[PDB]
């Protein structure tokens, strides 16, 4: 049926640069193409309908063009507030269909993370589990490595991590990694450390605490 | 123009879901209302529409299990879907073109999870500020929201009065099958004993509401 193909999946631009988003239809959809913006924890918002009509209240830097099978959304001078996923859709014929989305991120100067560590709360330890959290705050670019060490033993398989979407106010990422042990295992060791590798750091940085301090 | 949806929740595979969309600011006898869904980290999928005149059109891939109806006098539109599959897990939206050529107005979304697991409210633990969460004049503190199901949870700080510097991280699915997430905030390190910081957690599927004060430890 009508497949919509967006390209690229992701792109990275500096502030002030012109951004071009592409959407291709597998059949002629004439001008029945819309573009949507979606930010984290928000519903989609209409930007462009009828291929080229700017919707109410949308800034003039957003422009749509194209017809038949080739459609374009341009942002003439991209701003921090434009970090979002962008979706195209056709409403030419049933069933209406959408592309898979394009994620827009911004380039900025390298920024090293601040690294913080949190021992488990006493209330959690009463219940029989220990979560240890390492926080990497406000870094760029997104690539980072977190290595847990327990009494100098490199850990594998007992941690999970999550990264925020890029922040509109300063274009950085943050990352949280959680190391989970039983209370019984947690009580056996003294030193808990997370070691962070990032291109903004001359050498990997370690943050640690000692369970007996 | 406004579209308000019923709340998120868990439903069992092979069974049926119901979502209500209550509209205001326009009349259902003049505008059609559509349903669209978005599987968690993916694109949008159109499900169907009930037009102002009351006829319906459905996505042919789903039409055997999909039903859309409405009550004009109550400004309500209903989505019903049965023989649910695990891959029906999605954020479900009501939307309308209004007077435009695309989906100009959207509901707030209803997160529906298809699973045989249990609904479970979270435990909330402090991430206590310390010397090891300080960098000069800036300190970080937070709260760990652990062992809940299904998504989502809402986290605010000081009931929403504190928004600057907050990072709420995407949840991870633990090996137990329950979700865990953290929320952190950075503040002046000199403020740690002088200001009250409370994380507020709302897990709507369970009606769990927890306020956790986050204080420095000794
Ligand atoms: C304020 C007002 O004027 N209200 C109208 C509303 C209102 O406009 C809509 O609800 C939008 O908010 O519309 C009302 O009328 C509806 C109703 O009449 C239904 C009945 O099914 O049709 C609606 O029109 C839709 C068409 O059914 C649908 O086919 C098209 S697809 C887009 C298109 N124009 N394609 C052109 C070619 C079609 C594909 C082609 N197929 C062929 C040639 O057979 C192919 N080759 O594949 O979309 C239409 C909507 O955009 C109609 O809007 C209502 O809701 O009842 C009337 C009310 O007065
Ligand atoms: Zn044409
Ligand atoms: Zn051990
Ligand atoms: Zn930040």
């Amino acid at each position: 049926d009508i497949q919509m193909t967006q390209s690229p999946k992701s792109m990275s631009m500096s502030v002030g640069e012109r951004v071009t988003l592409s959407c291709k239809a597998s059949e002629n959809v004439h001008t029945y193409v819309s573009w949507y913006q979606q930010k984290p924890e928000q519903s989609p918002k209409l930007l462009i309908y009828g291929a080229s009509n700017r919707y109410t209240g949308v800034p003039d830097r957003f422009t749509g063009s194209g017809s038949a099978t080739d459609f374009t959304l341009t942002i003439s001078s991209v701003q921090a507030e434009d970090l979002a996923d962008y979706h195209c859709g056709q409403t030419y014929t049933y069933p209406f269909t959408f592309g898979s989305g394009t994620k827009l991120e911004l380039k900025r100067t390298v920024a090293a993370p601040s690294v913080f560590i949190f021992p488990p709360s006493d209330e959690q330890l009463k219940s029989g589990t220990a979560s240890v959290v390492c926080l990497l705050n406000n870094f760029y670019p997104r690539e980072a490595k977190v290595q847990w060490k327990v009494d100098n033993a490199l850990q594998s398989g007992n941690s999970q991590e999550s990264v925020t979407e890029q922040d509109s106010k300063d274009s950085t990422y943050s990352l949280s990694s959680t190391l989970t042990l039983s209370k019984a295992d947690y009580e056996k060791h003294k030193v808990y450390a997370c070691e962070v590798t990032h291109q903004g750091l001359s050498s990997p940085v370690t943050k640690s605490f000692n369970r007996g301090e | 123009v406004q579209l308000k949806q019923s709340g998120p929740g868990l439903v069992a595979p092979s069974q049926s879901l119901s979502i209500t969309c209550t509209v205001s600011g326009f009349s259902l006898t003049s505008f059609g209302v559509h349903w669209v869904r978005q599987p968690p980290g993916k694109g949008l999928e159109w499900l169907g529409v009930i037009w102002a005149v009351g006829s319906t059109n459905y996505n042919s891939a789903l039409m055997s299990r999909l039903s859309i109806s409405k009550d004009n006098s109550k400004s309500q539109v209903f989505l019903k879907m049965n023989s649910l599959q695990i891959d029906d897990t999605a954020m479900y939206y009501c939307a309308t073109y209004g007077n435009y050529g695309g989906f100009a107005y959207w509901g707030q979304g209803t997160l529906v999870t298809v699973s045989s697991a249990s609904t479970k409210g979270p435990s909330v633990f402090p991430l206590a500020p310390s010397s090891k969460s300080t960098s000069g004049g800036t300190a970080a503190l937070g709260c760990l929201v652990k062992d809940y199901f299904p998504e989502p949870v809402t986290v605010s700080w000081n009931s929403g009065a504190l928004t600057s510097g907050v990072h709420t991280f995407p949840a991870v699915l633990q090996s137990s099958g329950l979700y865990s997430l953290s929320s952190v905030v950075t503040v002046p390190s000199s403020s740690l004993g002088t200001q009250t910081y409370i994380c507020n957690v709302n897990h709507k599927p369970s009606n769990t509401k927890v306020d956790k004060k986050v204080e420095p430890k000794s």
